[PDB]
RNA sequence: UUUAUGUUUU
RNA sequence: GGAGCAAACCGGAUUAGAUACCCGGGUAGUCCACGCCCUAAACGAUGCGCGCUAGGUCUCUGGGUCUCCUGGGGGCCGAAGCUA
RNA sequence: GCCGCGGUAAUACGGAGGGCGCGAGCGUUACCCGGAUUCACUGGGCGUAAAGGGCGUGUAGGCGGCCUGGGGCGUCCCAUGUGA
């Protein structure tokens, strides 16, 4: 049911007398392409193990992706740390235009047609966290009005 | 002092909604009310009422928020997430009718002052006019 | 029957902390005199009312409340009032993770059962003079923090905190998990993150024994047969 | 111009039989029957998790190889499809299908896309009555494709027209087998055409 | 209160 | 104008050398008037004016119907928010 | 081309076999735009990263509180001419 694509595996290292002790970390995406996505960052002493908690943590953080016909409802821009992502909806029949990080997320979530650009810091970890927040903050014509009426 | 009376307002609102305050006093002007109107008519505020502080005219603005949420940060959503000045005193911004903004794909309002009065992205496109572009809200 | 008057709320249930406040506590505060902010007890009603509405509804669907206070004031009025309900509670220190990690901290409960059997049994005396005292000492403190947490091997839909500030940990612990949070909160803390609010003195045992006491009663009534007054006054004043 | 030399290295390489062949890629060899791995010294070695670009490359090459078309032209058509109003994935696929040499294959006057190429450039084909030798030629709705007059002999034709009976041609196409001819009825809608391709990627390729 | 320094690329 | 101090300079030490560090001397200068010079870690490394966004505490200094409140300064800790 | 390869096992040099990409072309060099929100109007900044003027007073210039009329310069609308 859920799909796992993963944008980041990397080896960090710390230092102790006599050598550099390593460790690994993994950015993993999780989704059904029905509009359900999640992202988590796992870190453990080996790649597969860390890919594991990647998935684990991934499902512990998720979001509604209020598609309209494969695009999003409206243009959104969000910044996490120094990194910034611009999300604009494109009419169906376009494509999904983004870099590796904002694509994998956006594409597992549905979204066959969208336009984007990464601005500021292109760091993939911090760009991912900013892409979720810019999905998470999306709102449709409905929750718009359920917001402002009175009552 | 206040070089921009209008921008000052939208900022007093922005700053209250951030702290979740019932209302805020925003010293009064005709043209500030006409704008403060469109904010209730379109539902970003419960509404205002003319009042008095030290015999000095003010407009109390009553603030709308969303429902208490859950998870940590148990704090309401925003009825006004975003309010900011387009054309300001430093650079004035005028748009013809074909040139009027799209704000949030239509999910939101763009307040713009025209010869027919203070209108909104739609209202002006409907009258077919355009004019100075006050600000944008969602 | 259930309720409380504003008369017995006068033992001293209005205010503790003076100037020590947390100004988000405005709505529930009346006036300042002689140091302490005196906490409005008419709102304490409208709230104690709406609060209990969630407790009563919860108890009669068979859900659980988890009891927390670590203070000197709120300790012995937890153990008693909690067992008398049949609910779980934390008496001594609140172990970090006890909610977000139920899984690993509860593996420490199993060891409590594993220690209870083996007290005297068809095993023990065969383990040398060292090991016995060792294991039983591991039981002693084990029973100390985990006595009241031993019950309810699944995690609750509520907790009841004496001072929402004295364990901030807990309130957020549960809040991260969607677990609703209800507590007795004076000027010490902010209404904010507490989901069902009991705005009264969280010190001065007279207040914590009174508000928790008749709050344990409300739980038996949705179970059945509210009973005669349980231990409250012991060393009291 | 068009690619020449070994075909089965492509049947393979890509890793899916694309039938660049005659009856053979149907036999128990597309060569992909015996050896379902990429050509050369390294084919049997354990593969690497492919680059995101590597996947879009292979996909594009698959589709492009199927029609036996030079990249010069293959991209002409992709830019056309983009400038045209439409879903831009399928307008590309329609435009490709609408080639004389592709139709003359789909309608089976010849067995392979390549046999259907030399067939046109040799004068053995006709469109709307006219001699047309250019494989790149378009056909829109309503056109009549037919074998030529002098060309109805040559066992090659009627050896391949015979074998047509019993096979149902494409919804967008029609063929009268006794009179050796067909009509291009309409644009071959996405679903109407299942290739092995995911055409999405072929687009995500050219956006650099 | 005596000390200064440690060839090049890995 | 010149008491003390002290670049330069001389001497005693130190050191492999010691144009330095330590010690004994010591002249511009340090001070005053007038006139120049116009630099600086001239630093909060934070331009100026205005409005708006919790509080806690220490302090200087006015006014108060002087257990508190109010105004202008100087410090710490901090809400929201900002920040790599 | 940038990070960098070659110090007697070099997927980095040279040949080979094999493979990838284009194909009457394929490469190289030079130059323009692009990616560069890296001159930022759209769309950046200035405590410690490059960036607050040493501090004042003030000329021009820029900006400018509340109420009501007059003009209609900006602005906005329509029509029309021109926009080869
Ligand atoms: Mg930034
Ligand atoms: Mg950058
Ligand atoms: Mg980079
Ligand atoms: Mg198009
Ligand atoms: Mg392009
Ligand atoms: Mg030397
Ligand atoms: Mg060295
Ligand atoms: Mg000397
Ligand atoms: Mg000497
Ligand atoms: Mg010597
Ligand atoms: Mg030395
Ligand atoms: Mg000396
Ligand atoms: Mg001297
Ligand atoms: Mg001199
Ligand atoms: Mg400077
Ligand atoms: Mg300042
Ligand atoms: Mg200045
Ligand atoms: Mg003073
Ligand atoms: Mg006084
Ligand atoms: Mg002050
Ligand atoms: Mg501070
Ligand atoms: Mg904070
Ligand atoms: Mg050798
Ligand atoms: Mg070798
Ligand atoms: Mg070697
Ligand atoms: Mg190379
Ligand atoms: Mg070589
Ligand atoms: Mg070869
Ligand atoms: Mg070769
Ligand atoms: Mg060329
Ligand atoms: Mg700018
Ligand atoms: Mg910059
Ligand atoms: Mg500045
Ligand atoms: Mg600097
Ligand atoms: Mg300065
Ligand atoms: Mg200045
Ligand atoms: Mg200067
Ligand atoms: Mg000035
Ligand atoms: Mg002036
Ligand atoms: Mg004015
Ligand atoms: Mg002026
Ligand atoms: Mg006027
Ligand atoms: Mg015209
Ligand atoms: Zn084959």
């Amino acid at each position: 049911d859920f799909e796992e694509k993963m944008i980041l595996i990397r080896r960090t290292a710390r230092m102790q007398a006599g050598g550099r002790r390593f460790r690994f970390g993994a950015l993993v995406v999780v989704g059904d392409r029905q509009g359900r996505v999640g992202l988590g960052f796992g870190k453990a002493p080996e790649v597969p193990l860390a890919v594991q908690k990647a998935g684990y943590y991934a499902r512990r953080n998720m979001v509604e992706v209020p598609l309209q016909n494969g695009t999003i409802p409206h243009e959104i821009e969000v910044e996490f740390g120094a990194s910034k992502i611009v999300l604009k909806p494109a009419a169906p029949g376009t494509g999904v235009i983004a870099g590796a990080v904002p694509r994998a997320i956006l594409e597992l979530a549905g979204v066959t047609d969208i336009l984007t650009k990464e601005l500021g810091s292109r760091n993939p970890i911090n760009i991912a966290y900013a892409t979720m927040e810019a999905l998470r903050q999306l709102r449709t014509k409905a929750d718009v009005e359920r917001l402002r009426k009175g009552e | 002092m206040l070089t921009d009376p209008i921008a000052d307002m939208l900022t007093r609102i922005r700053n209250a909604t951030r702290v979740y305050k019932e209302s805020t006093d925003v010293p009064a002007s005709r043209f500030k009310e006409e704008i403060l109107r469109i904010l209730a008519r379109e539902g970003f505020i419960k509404g205002y009422e003319r009042v008095d502080v030290d015999g000095k005219p003010y407009l109390r603005v009553y603030l709308k928020y969303g429902p208490r949420r859950q998870g940590p940060d148990p704090r309401p959503e925003q009825v006004i997430h975003h309010i900011r000045r387009i054309s300001k005193p430093g650079r004035r911004v005028y748009v013809g009718v074909k040139e009027i903004p799209r704000v949030r794909r239509g999910l939101g309002i763009a307040i713009l002052s025209t010869s027919k009065g203070v209108l909104t992205d739609r209202e002006a496109r409907k009258l077919g006019v355009g004019g100075e572009l006050i600000c944008e809200v969602w | 029957e259930i309720t409380v008057k504003e008369l017995l709320e006068a033992g001293v249930h209005f205010g503790h902390e003076r100037k020590r406040w947390n100004p988000k506590f405005a709505r529930y505060i009346y006036a300042e005199r002689n140091g302490i902010h005196i906490i409005d007890l008419q709102k304490t009603m409208e709230e104690l009312e709406r609060t209990f509405r969630f407790i009563e509804d919860l108890a009669m669907r068979g859900g659980t409340i988890l009891f927390v206070g670590t203070k000197k004031q709120a300790q012995d009025i937890v153990r008693m009032e909690a067992e008398r309900a049949g609910m779980p509670y934390v008496n001594q220190r609140w172990l970090g993770g006890m909610l977000t990690n139920f899984k690993t901290i509860s593996q420490r409960v199993h060891r409590l059962e594993e220690l209870e059997a083996l007290f005297a049994s068809p095993e023990i005396e065969e383990r040398p003079k060292k090991e016995q005292v060792r294991l039983k000492h591991e039981l002693e403190r084990l029973q100390k923090y985990l006595s009241g947490f031993r019950l309810l091997k699944r995690l609750p839909d509520a907790i009841f905190v004496v001072d929402p500030t004295k364990e901030a940990i807990a309130v957020r612990e549960a809040r991260k998990l969607f677990i609703p949070v209800i507590a007795l909160a004076d000027t010490d803390s902010d209404p904010d993150l507490v989901d069902y609010i009991i705005p009264g003195n969280d010190d001065a045992i007279r207040s914590i024994q009174l508000i928790l006491s008749r709050a344990v009663d409300l739980i038996i009534q949705a179970r059945g047969g509210v009973v005669e007054p349980s231990p409250s006054y012991a060393l009291v004043q | 111009g068009r690619y020449i030399g070994p075909v089965c290295r492509l049947c393979r390489r890509e890793g899916v039989k694309l039938y660049l062949k005659g009856e053979r890629c149907y036999s128990p060899k597309c060569a992909m029957e015996r050896r379902p791995y990429p050509p050369g010294q390294h084919g049997q070695k354990r593969a690497r998790r492919p680059s995101d670009y590597a996947v879009r490359l292979r996909e594009k090459q698959k589709l492009r190889r199927i029609y036996g078309i030079s990249e010069r032209q293959f991209r002409n058509l992709f830019e056309e499809a983009s400038k045209k109003k439409g879903v831009t994935g399928s307008v590309f696929l329609g435009l490709l299908e609408s080639r004389l040499d592709n139709v003359v294959y789909r309608l089976g006057f010849a067995v392979s896309r390549r046999q259907a190429r030399q067939l046109v450039r040799h004068g053995h084909i006709t469109v709307n009555g006219r001699r047309v030798d250019l494989p790149s030629y378009r056909v829109r709705p309503g056109d009549e494709i037919a074998v030529a007059e002098k060309s109805r002999n040559l066992e090659l034709i009627r050896q391949n027209l015979e074998a047509m009976k019993g096979r149902k041609v494409g919804p967008w196409l029609s063929l009268d087998v006794e009179g050796m001819k067909g009509k291009f009825l309409r644009l071959p809608d996405r679903e109407d055409l299942a290739l092995p391709v995911n055409e999405q990627l072929v687009i995500e390729f050219y956006s650099r």
